[PDB]
């Protein structure tokens, strides 16, 4: 028994329709995206930031790695 | 135009709820209704007499657990209610079909 007991709640009114008077999926264009986008936007300068910077730092190593194995000529440039 | 009876727009049935919630009142009200047929109906005739099955119920009623009145014995055996109504309320071109009972917060559940 948990329903009934949770919490002391006075005043509140709630309407919802029957969901066979409704569409699933509404408002895509107006109301969807827009949000989509909403969201998208206000996270983006949070997220983004470290995992570009995780990128570069696996781009620079992996580069540094092969520069490493290729010769340098000025080990040879007196060998005759 | 003065001796002609006007015919009214018709009404929209939806299904839906709405929820008034005060946890401050004593006990609990819920009523729960389909779509009725309207006065002109012959089924309204059916319809209370299925109401008559169900038929009604109120903690004074002396006949108790042995109420012909399956809820009714049922809001007996398990408290289940202060009481309940089946209703037909009929209009011109619509209607209201269903029942209305008045619980306890703890019982509301098992009796809808």
């Amino acid at each position: 028994i948990h329903f009934g007991n949770l919490a002391r709640v006075r005043h509140i009114i709630t309407y919802s329709l029957s969901p066979f008077e409704q569409r699933a999926i509404p408002n895509i264009f107006s109301d969807a995206l827009p949000n989509v986008w909403r969201r998208f936007s206000s996270q983006v300068f949070k997220v983004a930031p470290p995992f570009l910077g995780a990128y570069l730092l696996y781009s620079w190593g992996t580069q540094e790695f092969e520069r490493l194995k290729r010769k340098n000529p000025a080990d040879y440039e007196n060998d005759q | 135009k003065e001796d002609a009876v006007p015919i009214l727009p018709r009404c929209r049935f939806t299904g839906s709820e709405i929820r008034a919630r005060d946890d401050a009142l004593p006990v609990a009200h819920v009523a729960l209704a389909v779509e009725g047929p309207g006065w002109a109906d012959p089924d309204n005739v059916v319809l209370h007499v299925a109401n008559a099955i169900i038929g009604r119920y109120d903690r004074t009623f002396g006949g108790g657990k042995h109420l012909s009145s399956r809820l009714a014995a049922l809001a007996v055996e398990h408290k289940l209610c202060h009481s309940f109504q089946t209703f037909n309320t009929s209009y011109s071109d619509t209607g209201l079909f269903g029942f209305h009972f008045v619980a306890d917060p703890l019982s509301i559940d098992d009796m809808m």
